[PDB]
């Protein structure tokens, strides 16, 4: 039943391309990177001063895709580090 | 000469190109919300946007999730407007609301972020009701039952309907659940009983649906009929069908019976791209439906019928309307036997063709000589019986058919001549109706002085003028119609009305 | 009837050592009566 | 207030003379008779050819809700019958009733009471009965109840 | 005067409420909690927390006050349910975030939280699933 039965696609998450992620680089401020990519949508609420940039699909009759970046910020709003995960483990 | 600020869609407006509101609509198809176009032509995409959160008002009866689960647009997601748009026509075939409103708002805190709002008002979805009746001759009458699209807010459709009284009782449960599983599997299914004095049976059927596509959708499933019959009055067409069964029906004498068990299987496919559940204004609607035996059951039969509806705009503002209905439907036997003659097809009344009165259209009863009896003096068909005739009867006691194809066309006009609290909820058609109704395996050789009731040519025609009112108590009709074309037996009931929820 | 009265009493939390929890928002703030 | 006229069919002519509220006359074919009508609340129509008949009634104000209206109506091809109806209407902010009940002769006794209640609520109830006269009724209530939402 | 002369002039501000008036009581303007009702759900059993917070808000504007949050926080639960399902989880994320921001005391983020729980476990983002059930054992009792 769960093979034919119609399914909508789902986005989820920020919208990424590569010609944008590579123009980021460490000792950019949180406004340069913000206007660059965009308002992030995910965030550490607990005190860690990280953006969490995911962007996520699923469409129907397919398996799902998802890559993140990981931008953390030291307490001046200096990014100090990047991280990236290009496809799902 | 295209230019300005194309963030990487160049090819489609050269393709568009080869306009004032396609480059828009396009830029719309992506997280573009507030693009500018000036003019060869220089636009400027601006930002993309995401979607924040979405909220509701007005919804103060019907349950969130039955709102929440039809929209196409996810939280925390890049922002379409295809996408959010299709949330309107979603809502709409659900049929449970006045009016969709909608808007766009910018989030105070970022210019990038929208709230995405739909406000809807409730309206009234079914009703219920009972009523008595007592006297000396009147005895006890009781009929009572209810009926909701919408059961307490909550997504469910359900009924009860039935009554009590001195020659026929029965009654019928039905429940179905659109929602069984979060992608739109839907189950449901009734029980019914009916015995009516000799005409008792009884049944259940359970099905099951789901979608395939955005407009389209399956069903399938499976029920059970108990059927027991007595004290049937002699019938040519009765008893063939017995005759074909191996029953062997003593020759003008009523005290008789007969009962079968049977199981079917049913199914359906489904296509409904209408705009609205009312009065809808485009689009059309297919529904095709039928049945089988499952063999090990007493009957061997199979039934397939098709409704079909099409509405189309005939100006600007979608008031002019022309609206076509059709209906066809075949059914017949397995394995030798006759498809049983309480499956035939019936036609007339508001339903079907208007101006004929209810189960007249098609073929009549045609009675034996029955055994002569003390009903003969006032209190039988005088032909029907030995004291009134020694041949074969005829009569205008419709029984219906084995196939039937009914249309017509119904030209929709507004009728501004009342308060908007009113004309919103009036609309008026100029109609034309016509169908036919006929049998098979009809042998007119052996009976060469009656009615060939295998020629289909003898269509049935008619036309007037019909009303719909969407009543906050239910939908009503009423009309008057004027038959034209009509044939021995057929009687017409010009001044019709019956409750506009079908 | 008044259902209001049978409303379960409000908890605080706490997080563990190494972290906060978030900023509580200055709207639907209750003050203490007598 | 007086004057002849005439009307062909369509054969046959008719013609009569029409003098004076309460008008009365007398018309003839080329069947003859006389004919009156008034209205006035009240009516009179009374009419006799070479078929007769007449019709008549008033309507009595109690109080501004209530109502008494006798009736009769004989026939001849005089026969029939006569009656008065009364009732009385209710009004409150979001309802209506009307009660009804007369009374007339061959004794022929009705009442009832109907009610709407807001958008959605709907009741009524009506019995017949009668006695002493052409024919009996023993028991003939008739009831209904709606509730839509 | 007595409350049935009160009813009786209507039919000809407690009258107001008791007579089921509610547009007038609106007119005459926390008796806004007096619409996040129904007679029929009522009589059945119906939560209605599922309803239209509106007017909710708009009554909130003394320990009535905190069935109120409830009231509203249970709505926000209710939204967070579907999405777990549906699979939105960036928007179950955020929304249950947002209900454990704006209403850290009430039982419904309590019952929340375990959403987190799943929610970090579906995306692959293992330090905030452990954050978040560190989170849940040191309120745990």
């Amino acid at each position: 039943l769960e093979r034919v039965v119609y399914r909508p696609d789902i986005n989820q998450g920020n919208y990424l391309t590569a010609n944008d992620v590579s123009k980021i680089r460490v000792g950019m401020t949180q406004q340069q990177v913000a206007y660059a990519l965009g308002t992030p949508l995910m965030s550490d609420p607990f005190g860690t001063n990280t953006w969490f940039y995911v962007f996520r699909q699923q469409p129907g009759h397919e398996g799902v895709t998802q890559q993140t970046l990981t931008l953390t910020f030291n307490s001046s709003g200096v990014l100090t580090n990047i991280d990236n995960k290009p496809a799902l483990s | 000469e295209v230019s300005g600020n194309l963030a990487g869609h160049s090819a489609e407006i050269e393709q568009l190109t080869k306009m004032e509101d396609d480059i828009k609509k396009l830029l719309g198809r992506y997280g573009y919300a507030y693009p500018r176009v000036q003019s060869r032509v220089n636009v400027d995409a601006g930002n993309r946007f995401y979607v924040r959160k979405i909220r509701f008002e007005g919804n103060d009866t019907s349950k969130d999730a039955v709102l929440r689960r039809e929209m196409r647009q996810m939280e925390g997601a890049w922002l379409g407007s295809d996408l959010v748009d299709q949330g309107k026509e979603r809502l709409n075939r659900l049929g449970f609301f006045e009016t969709v409103d909608t808007d766009t708002q910018r989030v105070p805190g970022s210019p990038d972020q929208v709230d995405v709002v739909y406000k809807v008002k409730e309206r009234n979805t079914g009703c219920f009701n009972f009523g008595i009746g007592y006297g000396t001759e009147s005895g006890v009458s009781f009929q009572a039952g209810v009926q909701q699209d919408n059961w307490l807010g909550t997504g469910y459709a359900v009924g009860i309907n039935g009554t009590k009284n001195d020659y026929q009782t029965y009654a019928e449960l039905s429940v179905t659940n659109p929602y069984f599983t979060v992608d739109g599997v839907s189950l449901g299914g009734r029980l019914f009983y009916n015995d009516f004095q000799t005409n008792k049976s009884y049944g259940t059927d359970v099905t099951l649906g789901f979608p395939i596509n955005e407009y389209n959708s399956l069903r399938a499933g499976l029920g059970y009929v108990h059927n027991s019959l007595s004290n049937m009055q002699p019938q040519v067409a009765m008893w063939r069908y017995l005759y074909s069964m191996g029953e062997h029906p003593s020759t003008s004498d009523q005290d008789n019976s007969f009962k079968t068990d049977d199981f079917t299987f049913n199914y359906g496919w489904t296509y409904n791209k209408l705009d609205r559940g009312y009065f809808p204004t485009d689009g059309s609607r297919v529904n095709l439906t039928g049945k089988v035996t499952i063999p090990g059951s007493d009957n061997e039969y199979y039934k397939v019928t098709l409704d079909t509806a099409t509405y189309v705009p005939i100006d600007d503002d979608h008031k002019w309307v022309v609206l076509g209905r059709t209906r066809w439907g075949y059914g017949d036997g397995l394995g030798g036997k006759e498809m049983p003659f309480y499956e035939n097809f019936y036609a007339g009344g508001s339903s079907t063709v208007r101006g004929f009165q209810s189960n007249t259209i098609g073929p009549k009863a045609v009675y034996f000589p029955h055994q002569a009896s003390n009903y003969d003096p006032d209190y039988d068909y005088e032909c029907a019986t030995q004291d009134g005739a020694k041949d074969l009867c005829k009569s205008d006691d419709a029984v219906g058919g084995n196939a039937m194809a009914v249309a017509s066309l119904e030209f929709i006009t507004p009728t501004p001549f009342i308060s908007d609290k009113y004309a919103n909820s009036v609309r008026t058609s100029f109609f034309w109706d016509m169908g036919t109704v006929w049998d098979t395996n009809w042998d007119s050789s052996q009976y060469s002085g009656y009615p060939d009731y295998s020629d289909p040519s003898n269509i049935r025609m008619s036309a007037g003028i019909a009303l719909q009112w969407m009543s906050p108590l239910g939908p009503l009709v009423f009309s008057y119609a004027q038959p034209f074309k009509k044939y021995d037996g057929d009687k017409a009931e010009q001044f019709q009305f019956n409750i506009g929820k079908t | 009837d008044e259902a209001y009265l049978e409303a379960a009493p409000l908890a605080e939390l706490h997080a563990p050592a190494g972290m906060i929890l978030p900023v509580t928002s200055g709207d639907y703030a209750i003050p203490v009566t007598n | 207030e007086a004057g002849a006229w005439a009307r062909i069919m369509s054969t046959h002519v008719q013609v009569g003379v029409d003098k004076k509220d309460l008008f009365t006359g007398f018309t003839v074919t080329h069947g003859a008779g006389l004919y009156a009508s008034a209205m006035f609340g009240a009516y009179i129509d009374l009419i006799g050819k070479y078929y007769a008949g007449a019709e008549a009634g008033y309507r009595y104000h109690v109080t501004e809700d209530a109502w008494i209206e006798p009736q009769a109506e004989l026939v001849y091809g005089l026969i029939g019958r006569t009656g008065v109806d009364v009732g009385k209407s209710f009004s409150g902010k979001d309802w209506k009733v009307t009660a009804r009940a007369g009374l007339g002769y061959q004794m022929l006794m009705s009442v009832g009471l109907n009610a709407e209640i807001r958008d959605n609520v709907r009741f009524g109830l009506e019995f017949e009965k009668s006695a002493f006269g052409k024919y009996n009724v023993d028991n003939a209530v008739n009831a209904n109840f709606r509730y839509c939402f | 005067g007595n409350w049935r002369q009160a009813i009786t002039q209507l039919e000809a501000i407690y009258a107001y409420y008791k007579n089921a008036d509610l547009p007038l009581a609106q007119a005459a303007i926390l008796t806004n909690m007096a619409l996040d009702d129904s007679a029929l759900q009522g009589f059945f059993g119906v939560d209605r927390s599922d309803r239209d917070p509106q007017h909710a808000r708009a009554a909130f504007s003394t320990k009535r006050l905190v069935f109120l949050k409830d009231r509203l926080a249970k709505y926000e639960y209710s939204v967070a349910e579907y999405y777990t399902e549906r699979g939105a989880w960036v928007a179950v994320v955020n929304r249950v975030e947002g209900m454990l921001r704006d209403y850290p005391d009430t039982q419904a983020t309590r019952d929340a939280l375990p959403l987190m729980e799943n929610a970090y476990r579906q995306m692959q983002m293992n330090a905030q699933a452990e954050k978040v059930a560190k989170i849940i054992a040191a309120n745990s009792s």
